[PDB]
Order: structure tokens, then sequence, then C-alpha cells
């Protein structure tokens, strides 16, 4: 309680709730959810048609600088109409505050490639194109980064398995490196670790 | 499902962009097979190019056809540069057999297979 | 057949096939590419060597985790050969140095080596012992090489008569010898007909012979379909190359002949596609300075 | 000199020089898309093959709208 | 046996001259490279044993494969390896290189460097200690002590 429990903040939580409510009022066009968790970092959750407007408004307007970008990630979730989640994560220089800007999208509909307002997102956008498939219209160069050239599949999906569909070895028949269907030497014995007895009762969705 | 487009509004620009891609691949073969010092005739490489175009006959949606054109244009960038190598182009070829069968009798003797 | 000898799964890289191979030779050319296709097939290869271990380290990255295994022997003993053929499903005999060392002649290698190893192979109860031989190994003169290989054919047909004798023509490949001597230049005019055969169709025929029965007893031949003259081949090899310890048994071999024998089946009857010499000659005709 | 005759004869020998024309079977009313069994892949092969041999730049809509050796002869005799 | 005695003397000489220096190349992909740099430390020298950094591959004696080999890297690894002086040796340094290690699954990792090059001397660890690396180089030198190259060549 007084030791060993991480103490929560109050006034910073109040100010981030006020600021999220502020943003949500002053942009009625692209607002679905604003939320604050217990550790007080602001979350905004956005329809994917105002990405460059929200980032321009969150770069300027002079009561929110937020000049530092992080991570872009379109974190893959199944079961949904829109799998992929673009997650911007912004830090301000004059303010000491942290916002997450999460807009959602599906497997094929592109977004407007916000490299033109943040130059940091160029290699980030190329990388997340190579690993997911969230295509980026109005973008200079989409090459492949963190993958092999002849490899494809966008392998951070939940469809692409842990070991690949490709294997490389060498032969002296044609004096070069060739590919093969994969041949593991061990099973990768997967560990069933789904415990019973209601791990967290506070997060109970309404049962169907 | 009033989906945003990619490049084409219907199948017309889809066919036009993929035939422009195949035009670029036909005029892309001899420079690369003379530069990369391969072991294979120009006609065999061009026939595997047209075979890889023949593999995708069931592709219908304009988003998907445009995305195949995007993949082909990215690979033609990486082959008009020497970012790729001889290993990747010989990996497009399937020469080191792998003579893996298809007959049910040969799926039966060499078995544990569908 | 014992358990864990039965075949399993898709091919290659731990596909424990129905063969356990014991290869003699293989430090050189054809046996090394044969072990290359066996490691592609994924069996256990027992190979001995009396040489420096460089070539056996060189063929180490071929098989899977701890599959191939190495030992030692010499052309004097019997115990090491027996130790090689202790437990062998299939066994092949490639041997022969193309020049005379100070202790191994052309004599007594083909006489003394296939006798002892084929005899202890029959005395180990193996199946489908395969032995190589050159084409047209005749008792007829002007060929010490071919007459000693004919004596080897006679010995292998005498003891364990249903051994698979394999005779191809001259073999062009990646590290060829006679085509290297063709390229080894810097004035002579002769002629003799000749047709070679490519190395990977040869070794695909070898593995089809080693795992496809109805093959024993009767010898097999492996010749490419070329059938033209030495002078056209010299024009061909120097037009592709773009140029204007050796004995004369080499020149006797390349001026002997390449005649056919219709008694025995060949490529299409055994069922592997024959490739001509064109692009593989383009492969093996390197070293030229700036025309590529 | 660049009338219909030299153009049609040079189209004739470069179609004879083309690989998979099965059989040769040339006609000024050929229409080899729905009469000779030659795919649109082979169509665009023929068109930019003519471009590579002796033609103009042949832009993509006019590279699409020849379909037949008659319009090939007419367009190259038209612009040249 | 004056001939075989001279052959034994000269083979012992050339093997000693081989096992003297063994100057490697500084290949060093990942943090086993940092362990190589701390085998270049004053508290554990390599120039006591003639192990001298020579960055160009066409004169290095061995190749110390260190760091996680990937599929995007492996053609560069072998196309470095294949051009070298004719005696060549491979010291696989670290659990990434000599059997995959922690990334043994997980695509674009060659499952150990055995699938690319012949590998003589394994030194396992994450990282190997610098003391263990120098012991691997000493046992490589003992492999050089048992060549019997020219003895095999003469009794051939
Ligand atoms: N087209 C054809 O039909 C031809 C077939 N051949 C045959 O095919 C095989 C490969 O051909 P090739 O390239 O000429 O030769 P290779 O160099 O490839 O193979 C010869 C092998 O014989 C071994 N050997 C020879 N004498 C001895 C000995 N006294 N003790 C131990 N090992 C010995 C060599 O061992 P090491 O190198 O370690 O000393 C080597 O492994 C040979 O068996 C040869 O007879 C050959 C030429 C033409
Ligand atoms: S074995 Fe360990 S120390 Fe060496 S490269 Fe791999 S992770 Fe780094």
């Amino acid at each position: 309680t007084r030791p060993t429990v991480r103490p929560r903040n109050d006034v910073a939580h109040k100010q981030l709730s006020a600021f999220g409510e502020y943003v949500a009022e002053i942009l009625p066009k692209y607002v679905q959810q604003v939320q604050v968790s217990c550790f007080s970092e602001l979350e905004i959750c956005i329809h994917p048609d105002g990405v460059i407007p929200v980032l321009t408004f969150l770069r300027d307007h002079s009561n929110a600088q937020f000049k530092s970008l992080a991570d872009l990630t379109a974190v893959d979730i199944p079961t949904r109409q829109n799998r992929f989640e673009i997650v911007y994560n912004l830090l301000s220089l004059r303010f000491n505050s942290r916002i997450r800007v999460k807009t959602y999208t599906d497997e094929l509909t592109p977004v407007e490639s916000s490299v033109s307002v943040y130059k940091a997102a160029n290699w980030y956008e190329r990388e997340i194109w190579d690993m997911f498939g969230v295509f980026f219209a109005n973008h200079p160069d989409l090459r492949r980064i963190l993958t092999d050239y002849g490899f494809e599949g966008h392998p951070f999906r939940k469809d692409f398995p842990l070991s690949g569909y490709v294997e490389l070895r060498y032969d002296d028949e044609v004096k070069r490196v060739v590919a093969e269907p994969v041949e593991l030497a061990q099973e990768f014995r997967k560990f069933d670790l789904n415990s019973p007895w209601e791990a967290f009762p506070a997060y109970r969705q309404p049962p169907e | 499902t009033s989906v945003k487009p990619i490049f084409s509004r219907d199948m017309n620009e889809a066919k036009r962009r993929v035939r422009e891609l195949y035009r670029a691949w036909y005029r892309e073969v001899p420079n690369t097979v003379h530069l990369f010092q391969l072991d294979i005739s120009v006609k065999q490489g061009r026939d595997k190019v047209r075979e890889m175009f023949k593999k995708n006959a069931h592709v219908t949606d304009p988003r998907v056809v445009d995305l195949l054109v995007i993949k082909g244009k990215m690979e033609l960038e990486e082959t008009i540069n020497v970012w790729k190598q001889r290993t990747h182009v010989m990996r497009f070829f399937h020469e080191t057999e792998a003579p893996r069968p298809k007959d049910f009798l040969s799926k039966f003797y060499v078995g544990h297979d569908p | 057949l014992h358990h864990a000898v039965i075949p399993h799964g898709k091919g290659g890289r731990s596909s424990v096939s129905g063969i356990v191979a014991t290869v003699f030779g293989a430090t050189g050319f054809l046996g090394r590419y044969l072990v290359n296709h066996l490691g592609r097939m994924g069996s256990q290869v027992i190979v001995p060597y009396r040489c420096e271990p460089y070539d056996t380290m060189h063929l180490r990255p071929m098989g899977d985790l701890g599959q191939i295994i190495f030992m030692d022997w010499n052309g004097r003993d019997k115990d090491s050969i027996r130790r090689a053929v202790e437990h062998s499903n299939v066994v092949i005999n490639l041997v022969g140095r193309e020049w005379e060392t100070k202790n191994f002649d052309f004599e007594d290698v083909f006489v003394k080596i296939p006798q002892a190893i084929a005899q202890v192979s029959k005395e180990a109860g193996v199946e489908k012992f395969i032995h190589i031989s050159h084409l047209n190994a005749d008792i007829k003169s002007s060929s010490k090489y071919l007459r000693n290989k004919a004596v080897g054919e006679k010995e292998v047909r005498e003891t364990f008569p249903e051994a698979t004798i394999i005779k191809p023509a001259d073999i062009f490949g990646r590290e060829d010898r006679f085509l290297n001597y063709f390229a080894n230049i810097r004035s002579l005019g002769k002629k003799t007909v000749k047709q070679p055969v490519y190395i990977v169709d040869v070794t695909k025929g070898i593995i089809n012979a080693i795992k496809d029965p109805d093959a024993r007893g009767k010898t097999f031949a492996f010749v490419g379909p070329n059938r033209y003259l030495l002078f056209d081949l010299v024009q061909y090899v120097f037009a592709v190359a773009h140029r204007p310890w050796t004995t004369r048994d080499k020149v006797e071999r390349i001026h002997t002949t390449d005649r056919t024998l219709p008694h025995l089946p060949g490529l299409e009857d055994l069922g592997v596609q024959a490739t001509p010499l064109e692009l593989k000659a383009i492969e093996v005709l390197r070293r030229h300075r700036t025309y590529r | 000199p660049l009338t219909l005759e030299g153009i049609k004869d040079r189209v004739l020998y470069v179609l004879k020089l083309y690989d998979k024309i099965d059989p040769e079977k040339l006609s000024v009313n050929s229409h080899f898309m729905k009469d000779l069994g030659l795919d649109s892949l082979d169509q665009v092969e023929i068109i930019m093959a003519m471009e590579d041999e002796f033609g103009f730049e042949i832009p993509d809509i006019d590279a699409e709208k020849l379909m037949c050796p008659q319009e090939i002869v007419d367009y190259i005799a038209d612009k040249k | 046996s004056r001939g075989e005695y001279v052959v034994a003397k000269l083979d012992d000489l050339i093997n000693w001259a081989r096992r003297s220096s063994l100057w490697p190349m500084t290949f060093g992909l990942a943090c086993c490279a940092v362990e190589m740099m701390h085998m270049a430390a004053p508290r554990y020298d390599m120039d006591r044993f003639g192990v001298v950094f020579r960055a160009s591959p066409r004169q290095s004696d061995v190749m110390i494969v260190a760091g996680t080999l990937t599929n995007k890297m492996a053609p560069a690894l072998r196309k470095v390896y294949d051009q070298m002086p004719e005696p060549r040796y491979v010291v696989s340094m670290g659990s990434c290189a000599n059997g995959g290690g922690y990334y043994h699954y997980s695509y674009s990792v060659v499952r150990g460097c055995d699938r690319i090059v012949p590998v003589d001397i394994y030194v396992p660890g994450c990282p190997p200690t610098a003391e263990a690396l120098l012991y691997g180089i000493l046992q490589l030198q003992k492999k050089i002590k048992r060549e019997k190259r020219l003895r095999i060549w003469y009794r051939r």
C-alpha cells in the first residue's frame, strides 16, 4: 500500500483528461475514443481519414507542440473488420507529456503516409510496409527493409509461422546458395500456459 | 464495401499497368542476364517471366492486381540495381531438384503424404 | 529391413531414406558430387580417406547434423576395409589414380583393390554393390587404363556376379580433367570420334540405379547423345574460351574412340533426362580475361 | 520509300522471326487474339517487339489497339 | 630412410610456420565482435601469438565467424569465404554462429554456420570468454600440429 504499490498521480491525470477532452471537442470530425489508463498516458483513437490533419494539429496549435515521434506500429490483431493498428507515440519538448495516436485500418485500404510532416517516419513507413502490408499512398520510396530481397510474405503476421517457408543451404553442384522447404531439427514444443480460475476479475467483458 | 482504390478505377488500367510491367520485364531480361553472368539462355528467362505472369490468372480485384504490379515494380527496381544478386535470380529458377512428385502412386510409395 | 531404416517425410535434411551408403574414393571429383547428391537425399554416408583431411572437411557441410562419417584405410590392409563395410546397406567403388605413383602402378590398383573390397562386401551380405568402369575397356592394346579396368570388370563379375557395373563415357562437369587439358594450351592435326556425358545426369542415373531394383547383374551405360568429331569439339571449346604429372595415356584415351553397344540399356530406359553440353560448357569454359 | 510495301514485308519477316507463332499463318485479316489463339501476353510481346525492331515509341493505348498485322502496317505507314 | 626423414623434417618445418601466426580477418557480425575486440585487450593479448588483425580477406589465414548469421548476410559470408589463400580454416565463435543458439528458429537465421562453410574449430558460449577464444586458437594450432601433409604426399 504505502510500500510496494506504485503510487498513482492525480493532477497529471486530471490535466491529461482535460487535454483529451479538449482535443476531442475541438476536432469533431476525427474522434472516436479518448482514454486514460492508470499510469496516465493519453490515448486518442482515430478513423483513418484525417491522419495528416491530426498530426499537423498535434505538431502546432501552440498549446501542444509534440515534436518527437515514435514507432508508427500497425499492431496486428485478428477477428476484426480492421486488423491493423497504426500507433503513433508522441513526446513534447516544452511540456513533458506523452500521447498515443492510434488510428485503425484493414489489410488493403491505404493511409496518407505522414512522412511529409514528420521526416522521421520515412524509414519507419518503409519498414512497416515490408513487415505488415499497410500500403502508403503519397510516399517517395517503398523498398524492403529488415527482410531478404527474394523473401516475401510480410512475416510479422499471425499467418506466417515462427519458422519460415524458406531455408538456405549451400551446394557445390551449382556452387551457390539454394533455398529449400524448411526442415527443423527440433519440434519447438509449444507450452500450454493458459491458466484457469479468473486471472483478472475486473476485466470481464459481458458474456455472450 | 465502397473501398478506396489504389491505382485503377476498373480492370482497364489494371490490365494496362500489368502489361506495362510485362513490357518492362521483357526489355529487362537481356541487360541483367548479360550483366550478372548467368548460365541460362535469354529465352528461358523470358519464358519463366511469362510463366510467373501465367501463374496469377485467377486474380480479380483491382486492389490486388495493382498490388501485384507494385511488387513487380519494386522487384524490377531491385533488379535494375544490383541490390539483389545471382543467388536471388537463380532462386527464381528452380534448378536444384527437388523432383518431388504428384502421382498418387508416387505419393503412395514415397508416402505419408496426401 | 530394420526399424529406423524405413523412409520418412519429405526429401532432404533428415529424411532417413532406405539406404545407408558406403562410398569408396570420393576425395576426388565424381564421388564428391555423388556424396553431394546423397546429402541432398539425406542418408548416412560412410566414407574413408587416407589423405589430408582438407577434402573431407570440404565435404563436411553436405549432410545434415552428424550424418556423414569418416574413417581411414590403405591399399595394404583388410581390417580397415572390413570395418568400413561392417554395416552397409549400399556400397559403391570408385577408385583409380590417372598417373603412376612410386608405389601404386596402373597395375594392381584395379586388380588388388576391387577384389578385396567386393569380396568382403559379398561376405558382408550387402545388396547392389556398384562399381565404376570406363567406356570401351577392352583387352585390346594401346590402353593400360582400359585393359586394367577390363580386368577389374572381370574380377567384379567373377566374385559377387550380380554387382552393378556402370560404364559412362567421358564426363564433363565443373572440375573436369580432360576438358581442362583441352583448355590447357600454350600445332597438331588429328581426328577421332568422341561423345561425352554430363556429370549430374550421370549421378542421377547412379542414384536411380542404387535405389531402383531390377537393375542388378546387367551392366549399365551412360552416354550423352552428341556423336560428333574431335575437331568440331576443339573448335567449339576454343570458340567458347575465345583463344586462337601427365602421360600420353591421356592422348591415347582422347584419340581412342566412342563406340556404342546396343546390348545394354542407357539413359531413357533407366529414366533420367539427358542434357547436352552447351550451357554447362559455357559454365566450365571460364578463366578468359574480358569477354563475358 | 516507306510506303505500305516495305513496312508490310519487314513486319512479315520479323513475325517469321518471332518465336511462338504457331503456325506462321500470316494474314492481313488475321486478328490473332480471337482467331489464331495468341494471348494478350503474346500480343504485347509482338507490339513492343515491333517497337524494338523498327517502330516509334508506340504508347500504351496505341500499343494496345493494334491487335492484328493490318493495323500495324497502317500505323507504321501512317506515322512514317 | 633418408628420403622419408627429410620429408618429415620439412613437413614439421612448414607446419610450424603455419601454426605460428594465423592472422585472421575481422569479420565480427554481432556482440561476439565485441568479445573479439576484448580479445584485442591488453589483459589478454593476441599479438603474443601472432594473431594480428588484417582486414582484407585475401590474406587472412582463418575466418572467425562471430555474430548471428542471417539469410540476408549468408551470400556475402560465403562470397567472402570462397576467395582466400588456399589453406583456410573457420573458427565459429559463439552460440549464434555454431548451431543457431537463441535464434535457432525464427526465419532469416541459418541454423548454424555449418550449412554454409566447413567449420573446423567450434568455441561455444554467449559470449565465449576471451580465455576460451584463445584456447580455441591454441587447439586450432594443435590441429596444425597434426597435418602430416608432406608425409601423406610422399607415401602416396
Ligand atoms: N567417364 C568415365 O567413365 C571415367 C570414370 N573414371 C572413374 O571415376 C572415378 C572418378 O574419376 P576421376 O576424376 O578420374 O578421379 P578422382 O580423383 O575423382 O577419384 C579417384 C579416387 O581414387 C582414390 N585412390 C586412387 N588410388 C588410391 C590409393 N592407392 N589409395 C587410396 N585411394 C586411392 C583417390 O584418393 P585420393 O585423391 O585421396 O588420393 C580418389 O578418391 C574414378 O574411380 C575413375 O576410375 C575416371 C575417368 C573417366
Ligand atoms: S552468441 Fe551471444 S555474444 Fe555472441 S553474437 Fe550471439 S548473442 Fe552476441
